[PDB]
RNA sequence: GCGGCCCCCUGGACGAAGACUGACGCUCAGGUGCGAAAGCGUGGGGAGCAAACAGGAUUAGAUACCCUGGUAGUCCACGCCGUAAACGAUGUCGACUUGGAGGUUGUGCGCGUGGCUUCCGGAGCUAACGCGUUAAGUCGACCGCCUGGGGAGUACGGCCGCAAGGUUAAAACUCAAAUGAAUUGACGGGGGCCCGCAGUCGUCAGCUCGUGUUGUGAAAUGUUGGGUUAAGUCCCGCAACGAGCGCAACAUGACGUCAA
RNA sequence: CGUAAAGCGCACGCAGGCGGUUUGUUAAGUCAGAUGUGAAAUCCCCGGGCUCAACCUGGGAACUGCAUCUGAUACUGGCAA
């Protein structure tokens, strides 16, 4: 998983505070940084499965996050789609 | 009392020897003012176990909250396999039941209802639920006093 | 009244593992895996039995249970035999039997020419007592389960010293109700 | 998930009916204290009461009369998988007029006989004998 | 599905105390992924085990069971297959509704409080068996599926597959049943305990009834059980309480069986 | 739909169905009233005519619907917080 020292910078870049931890922005930033630093482990571990799982579940959870945000406010959808490099 | 022979069947339990035949009585009674209870007797010979059906059913009478011979409100009596519904109906109608529902209504007191048997009919199990039926239907007084109303208040 | 009931040991019940969830109403509390009943329903409770036992016997009535002969009352203090109310009809003829010419002492001596200990213990009488219609007025322990019991008193019936007490007051209030 | 708070108050009755329970305790709405308010004034539930602010948390004292539970059978009708609403010629007569339907019109949640009078139809949420 | 130990990479669950977001949720046709064993492809590997196969027995025969061997396969890499009694034969999510005894894993002060899990049982439910806060109880949301037994999960068509085959899925025709649970017998190359030189069964110790009680009911109980006896003989216990025919007592063949 | 026929082998998930709680607003659903229409026959009711009946026939009721207009706003939906 995610260290606590590059958790905590996430919070701090995408939150309104260190306290901030709720908001879909950071929750969608959390979430692009695992899936991200995963794809070097499936790249070499093709065939665990298990784990996979929990990615996907990741990517699911992303989505339904951001399918939030962009129907609760466009705007704070399309900055953070543009910071974190996603197409939606 | 009125008394009505509904259902005898003849049943069988195998021995070393071959088969030992016996009878099954099914009986109502009822005074005609809604009271009404079911027995059910067994015995070697047919007469022996309707007058055994007929003492059962004399000891095991309840107690019906009729209206004018007809019922208080649609009721659903459920029994085993055997679903009943019966209605109320105006005078004239007659009882408007099959057999089984029909002794039953009639020892009671009922002479105006609009029944249906769902499900078996066997009639041991259309019998109890019938009485499962009526026994629980309520009269306007008790759902006053339940309620803590008048009656005109219901 | 109160004081001579726990001084007896009304309030001890079963362990609280064997206890019946119906009588949660009558626990007072628990110590040591030992529920302890509350006395403050018992008092009312007995006291109440002891008002319908007067009320019933006042009509030349029949007290089935030294208590019951004390009384001029009947008892059955060995085995009930099943069917002794229920079927009345052919226990009548051991009866006759007894008094014709032990064993039918035992079971039959106490109601040879005709209130529970237990309920949960004379299961059978009461039930047989609740097929005739026939009012149950027992002590139900905290093991014990009170449906068919009509008039319930919540307490200890194991100790002879608690039963005594019982036994002692339907007894007493029964025999100044009949004089 | 929980889809039909009412439903989940009538099964609370219910539940708590069948178990003996002197009062039943549940998560407050204005509807669920409006249907309340009819159980009361037609005499099924005893009292009820809402307790908190944030959090409001509606209580039913639940009433017997010789033992036997008073509310002996209590449905839910219009569902959020079915809605039912009736005219007022239609509107639905529980256990011959003894029993209650509960309908919502648009002077409020009634029972049946005071819609029938007010010549209103609307919901049915429940029937209560 | 996963079992020695060690390291590396990695998924989920749970608890405590807060803080944070603010309905972002539940379910899900089609879709997509994962999916035991066997099997298939290419390349490795091959101790043990072992379809096929061979021989030896057994048997009326023995393409078996048993024995001696033994190839695929079982193992590894990568790809395919997509099925199993893939089962709790029990869809997922949420709420509510008496108890008892355990296991496992947190945590607060012998006493609490969470998670997961096993056994028993209450109401209730169930055709019954049973289920019973891990519901098959009481409700709500959404999905999947059933509509007599066969014909048939077969044919045709489509799709998928290297193949084996999978998946979707009929009809004609045919029967009046097929089926579930439970009951009484009988029977077993099932178990326990006993007996006998080991017209009939058989002089075997059985067979029943009334009333009561239990079960929706066929039925059950009594007649079972602990002992004891030549004996349902007797004693003791026991929802049974009594009674009859047998036993015994004073040759005697119970109820019945074989359309003898 | 445990064992009778019936829970996909398991999951993720688009469409779809469903949606905790408060206020405001809207008035689509819903509800109320009115108006128009809903052919006649038929059915049904009360009458009438063939000696009766069938049959014929007067008036009504019904045609549960649809549309429009005016209201209601609890509940569901929309919108805003
Ligand atoms: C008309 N309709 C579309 C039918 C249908 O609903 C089918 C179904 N499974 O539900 C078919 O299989 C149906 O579509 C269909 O395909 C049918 C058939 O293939 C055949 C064939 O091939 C040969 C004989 C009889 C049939 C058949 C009678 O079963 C056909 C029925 C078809
Ligand atoms: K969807
Ligand atoms: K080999
Ligand atoms: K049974
Ligand atoms: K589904
Ligand atoms: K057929
Ligand atoms: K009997
Ligand atoms: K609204
Ligand atoms: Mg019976
Ligand atoms: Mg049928
Ligand atoms: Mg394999
Ligand atoms: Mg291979
Ligand atoms: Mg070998
Ligand atoms: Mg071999
Ligand atoms: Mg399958
Ligand atoms: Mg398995
Ligand atoms: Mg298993
Ligand atoms: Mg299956
Ligand atoms: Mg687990
Ligand atoms: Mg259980
Ligand atoms: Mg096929
Ligand atoms: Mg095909
Ligand atoms: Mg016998
Ligand atoms: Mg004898
Ligand atoms: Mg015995
Ligand atoms: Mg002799
Ligand atoms: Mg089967
Ligand atoms: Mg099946
Ligand atoms: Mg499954
Ligand atoms: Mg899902
Ligand atoms: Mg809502
Ligand atoms: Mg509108
Ligand atoms: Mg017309
Ligand atoms: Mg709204």
């Amino acid at each position: 998983s995610l260290s606590t020292e590059a958790t905590a910078k996430i919070v701090s870049e995408f939150g309104r505070d260190a306290n901030d931890t709720g908001s879909t922005e950071v929750q969608v930033a959390l979430l692009t940084a695992q899936i991200n630093h995963l794809q070097g482990h499936f790249a070499e571990h093709k065939k665990d499965h298990h784990s996979r799982r929990g990615l996907l579940r990741m990517v699911s959870q992303r989505r339904k996050l951001l399918d939030y945000l962009k129907r609760k406010d466009v705007a704070r959808y399309t900055q953070l789609i543009e910071r974190l490099g996603l197409r939606r | 009392l009125q008394e009505k022979l509904i259902a005898v069947n003849r049943v069988s339990k195998t021995v070393k020897g071959g088969r030992i035949f016996s009878f099954t009585a099914l009986t109502v009674v009822g005074d005609g003012n809604g009271r009404v209870g079911f027995g059910y007797g067994k015995a070697r010979e047919v007469p022996a176990a309707i007058q055994k059906a007929m003492e059962k059913a004399r000891r095991n009478m309840i107690n019906v909250a009729l209206n004018n011979g007809t019922l208080q409100h649609p009721v659903k009596g459920v029994h085993t396999g055997s679903r009943v519904f019966m209605q109320p109906a105006s005078e004239g109608t007659g009882i408007i039941a099959g057999g089984a529902m029909r002794a039953v209504l009639e020892v009671a007191g009922v002479h105006n209802v609009l029944a249906k048997a769902y499900g078996s009919t066997n009639p041991i199990n259309v019998v109890r639920a019938t009485i499962d039926g009526l026994e629980n239907m309520n009269s306007p007084e008790m759902v006053a006093a339940k309620r803590g109303k008048s009656v005109e208040e219901i | 009244s109160m004081r001579d009931m726990l001084k007896a040991g009304v309030h001890f019940g079963h362990q609280t593992r064997y206890w019946n969830p119906k009588m949660k109403p009558f626990i007072f509390g628990a110590r040591n895996k030992v529920h302890i009943i509350n006395l403050e329903k018992t008092v009312p409770m007995f006291n109440e039995a002891l008002a319908e036992l007067n009320k019933i016997a006042s009509r030349k009535g029949k007290i089935l249970f030294d208590a019951a002969l004390s009384c001029d009352q009947f008892f059955v203090n060995h085995r009930w035999l099943g069917g002794m109310l229920t079927n009345w009809k052919t226990v009548r003829q051991s009866i006759k039997r007894l008094k014709d010419l032990e064993k039918l002492e035992n079971s039959l001596g106490g109601i040879k020419d005709m209130f529970v200990i237990d309920a949960d213990h004379e299961h059978i009488a009461i039930k047989e007592a609740n097929n005739l219609g026939i009012p149950v007025f027992a002590i139900v322990d905290t093991n014990s389960d009170p449906d068919g019991v009509d008039f319930v008193i919540p307490g200890n019936d194991d100790a002879i010293r608690a039963v005594t007490l019982y036994l002692g007051a339907v007894a007493a209030t029964v025999r100044e109700g009949r004089s | 998930s929980m889809q039909d708070p009412i439903a989940d108050m009538l099964t609370r009755i219910r539940n708590g009916q069948a178990a003996n329970k002197a009062a039943v305790t549940m998560p407050s709405s204005k509807l669920k204290v409006a249907i309340a308010n009819v159980l009361k004034e037609e005499g099924f539930i005893e009292d009820f009461k809402v307790e908190g602010d944030t959090k409001p948390e509606l209580e039913l004292t639940l009433k017997y009369f010789q033992g036997k539970a008073v509310v002996e059978s209590i449905q839910r009708v219009s569902r959020p998988g079915l809605r039912i609403y009736k005219r007022k010629d239609e509107l639905p007569k529980v256990m011959a007029g003894l029993g209650i339907a509960v309908v919502s019109t648009s002077k409020g949640v009634m029972t049946d006989r005071a819609a029938r009078q007010a010549g209103l139809g609307g919901e049915i949420i429940c029937y209560v004998a």
